[PDB]
């Protein structure tokens, strides 16, 4: 192939013939199998409002337009409701035909963490252009929970490319055949994910809904919180439904256990159809080998970030809310 | 000044 | 003539 | 033409031929150009959540599986935050080439109430299947202001299309050759882009209005008897051309391109993707064929309802908003009383 | 005794004589020992804002100066954030040394049901001044929970006295030692929260759900609990955080008491009024704990969320004369 | 007299006799003629939730059970967000002197919540006669984000020895001689009233607070453009105004007020009307406040309605101002 998505090795490739640039040396785990993750600067500023720089413009020079700089030295809370602009630690000399593109982490999705990537000259987030050149920058909102971050916070990720290598619906279905993408039939449309409101184990657990008052998330030691602290199991307790209500966050999962095969890459794609209901929000990329050698067999379910819009939605077991789309690696 | 229900302008 | 905000 | 839009002469002829019923005569007003306004039955359901219907389930079932009964007949209030379901006086019975969308009239979204048509066996909102047979319902959710309604009150339209006869890049790009889409050569043709115009209008430089809380309630039927000054709140360019939307609010903004759309076409106002994680326009509508028709200049600007999306936006003069999307008319509108449409 | 409280059997007077006056005859449950359930009329007038009618003013007129009738004759959903001015079945021409008073009952405040009494020519809500003649009105608003009501629907009531012959700190503790007041701070006597816990899973109490069906205020019971309350659990440390918007039914460590020739009523700790209230404090009937009963108390914090910790003090329980033994 | 608040001189003497203690020397204008401005320290901590120390308990051990912020450059408080500060003062007061704390009327502008705390408190902003400790404000802005640093003034404290209240007679007598309102006055001290009929051609009112804005420099606050952050509001129509709950409000009362020089005064609630709307942020009147220049100055008010909106209408009483007895006059 001509075109697909750079693997580690080729990202590996950019940082070595100065194509990607770091103010420090990169951290070992940084490069992922089909991406490398972003890392906050030392600085944070605190403005009023999210922005477009637009072109011809830096956003250091509309930065300078508008606020109140922040240390992430030793860790800053950033509150809720709040917006910062941080300067990342990686900077691009992209080759003229290599694009690039931002999704934040999964871990970063499940925090309710709003984020957006800006590129100089920018007239959209999360896209960086072909052939693009200077420094990246991290806006960001925390939703939910107030959280502490700090210099080299990992909270966002970005996947390089050369051209668009994506799959058709027969493509999918082939390699369905072959590999197995859902463990059964998979509804190709990539792949159509639906809800699971049915439930897990002997309580039936269907998913979280988080607390709208908590302390705050240390993004970098999540593993010292306690749950319950946090969030609000949901249970099966009549019908398979639950009442999406416009204020709250709620981590769910999906029906199908998924697989995106070693030589592929995927993303979560909203259901555009009734985006206006609901949507899954910080849908992110998936690696390769994802649900690939593992000790249930085949494929593993995606946790899902849910919200309904403007009015409660009652979301019923088996709605599609979304669609995994397959790429081929470079 | 349009009004909040102005049509055309 | 008297200005918004208006009470 | 064979595919297009029905104008109300055709829409008309449905009603005549019974692919189109009411409970009562039409409003002499109640057929626009391109499109037909819905009007209320006698009862609204109040209801904990919207849902959607689903494949082969009645709207009427699922009302049934949950929810207090309002009587329209007088007038009720809808409160701001709830949700109604409204059965609708129209009903359907359509040609199997036939199909249609609905949409918020214009008035209705600059009293930003949120509202979904379902029919029976709906998978997506405000689609009409081709050939659909059935009742029509009204999903009504104030947002801002409470509003009082009744029996007639209209808040929605519904176009009816044989095929989808939208025009590409280069149909659109002769049209204003011929005839004058924008008052500026030329347009961004993607359909045509419409920016924002934060610079103002008049001495006082007005830019626009936020909606304000804790108002009267707004009877739907008579919106002109309401002063302007006790529910929006005038807003006035005093520094940049430039302004903060809070995520909370609900502004209504003007478009800086005055555009026309000619009578053998109409058109959708639809959101500007690349952008609908930051800001979108809401309550984007049906235009009719003849809007902003050459008068002495042509076009008109769009009053368009922005919100910005979870988190506060800096909203620029000058950034795309939407994108005005048109498509062909069967036959060209008779008009309110078939007479022409001027 | 010629200053007190009026007990059932007085109230019951006032009707026959017609100081109390009723659009229907009473339900058979309306009267209680030292006070009187008021019912809705046919009519609720939804407000924009609450108001005071202020003297020579007659809330009518005042009405009149703001607005949307809505039909309460076989039940109307009254949606939380919004106002509703409802006219009473009941209304008084009092005895010129007779006054009242009004608060919402227990089972209205467990709703989180803004409500206030409202008289023509009123300075103050809740209030009914000696010797009043006319009309009285509720203003209702739902905090927490949407509700239905109906014509009858009974959300408050009133408490009818002559004069003001309250026990000051000397009679209270007096009292106490004859007649056990609590099973002993006499500032009326404190009363405070317990969050250590009840029976097996340790429940201190309920959380209201922020996203739920209506209530319907005169059939209560035909809803399950878990669909309107989250139950809290003792967990470490005694403690519970308020948060600002939240509304939580708790109960007192104090197991109080209320003797047959008093009446009592629960107020608002004033020093911690900043920080966090006691909503909806009611009237405690002559008879209350007759050993002693814990009362149940619902709170909320003003603004900033506070922890409010196990025996910190709430409310105080203030002691008054009947005129007599209620029937 | 041997009862009353003291006075500035009164102050200096603590603070030379180690009963008023500081981390540095006080700044040149902290001394008030009837209280002391209270400084912060270096440190800020967030909270979870405010919380009361209670019965042997020192606020420090409750702190440590937080995220640690650094106030010595600026810090920024987030609007809905709890911050616990050490203050730079704190006392060893004589057993028969107690004090009592007040934000800032400019504290009040902001809609920044602030309450004073000691070790062992069941009550805040209240310290009991003989006190020997640290102070803590409790922090919490409502409508603006602020920056505050080490040496930020958000609170005072007045000192006094018994309770030296006033009565209606007393009240009436002073202002017989000297005068308490230029207008005549309503003792219960003097309610205060709410003007709603306007001022000036436009009509203005007060202001409401705007509900998405720049941090505020509480140091520098005197800095920024009005339209930024506030909304006027200009009466038309009847004399009232709707208080929306979620909003607050700088208003003004009718009566200009005068405070004698061997006079302090105190700003409280309405209480009768409390359930139904309040004047938040009542504070501290010096000794002197509208002394003749026209005598007699008007209070600001701000003013927030509780849980229901509520019509507010032109002379409702808002409050009551509570005059007191200097022990000596300010020097």
């Amino acid at each position: 192939r001509t075109t697909g998505i750079l693997a580690d090795g080729a990202i590996r490739a950019l940082f070595a013939g100065d194509k990607l640039k770091s103010e420090a040396d990169l951290d070992v785990d940084q490069v992922q199998p089909a991406s490398l993750d972003l890392r906050l600067g030392s600085k944070a500023y605190r403005v009023r409002a999210s922005f477009m720089p637009g072109p011809g413009t830096r956003v250091i020079d509309k930065l300078n337009r508008f606020l109140h700089e922040v240390d992430l030295s030793q860790g800053a809370v950033l509150e809720t409701g709040c917006v910062y602009i941080v300067p990342l630690m990686e900077s691009l000399a992209l080759p003229a035909d290599m694009s690039a593109s931002a999704n934040p982490k999964s871990s970063t999705g499940r925090l309710d963490i709003f984020t957006r990537v800006m590129t100089d000259n920018a007239q959209e987030f999360d896209k960086i252009p072909a052939g693009y050149t200077g420094p990246l920058y991290l806006e960001i909102s925390p939703r939910t929970f107030p959280i502490v971050v700090r210099r080299g916070s990992r909270l966002s990720q970005i996947r390089f490319r050369i051209g668009h290598a994506l799959l058709n619906e027969s493509e999918v279905l082939k390699l369905h055949e072959t590999e197995t993408l859902v463990a059964e039939n998979p509804n190709v449309t990539g792949i159509a994910l639906s809800i699971d409101l049915k439930g897990f184990g002997e309580n039936g657990l269907i998913g979280y809904r988080g607390k709208h008052h908590t302390a705050v998330v240390d993004v970098d030691k999540k593993a010292q919180h306690d749950v319950l602290d946090f969030w609000e199991p949901l249970f099966a307790r009549g019908r398979a439904e639950l009442i999406l209500d416009p204020d709250e966050f709620y981590i769910l999962v999906s029906r199908e256990a998924v697989h995106v095969p070693p030589l592929y890459a995927a993303e979560m794609t909203p259901f555009d159809p009734l985006v206006g209901e609901f949507r899954v929000h910080y849908a992110g990329f998936f690696d390769p080998g994802f649900g690939h050698a593992q000790a249930g067999g085949t494929g593993s379910r995606a946790v899902l970030e849910v919200r309904s819009h403007e009015v409660p939605f009652i979301l019923e077991h088996g709605q599609i809310v979304g669609r995994l789309v397959y790429e081929h690696m470079l | 000044v349009e009004v909040p229900l102005a049509g055309a302008v | 003539s008297n200005p918004a905000c208006v009470a």
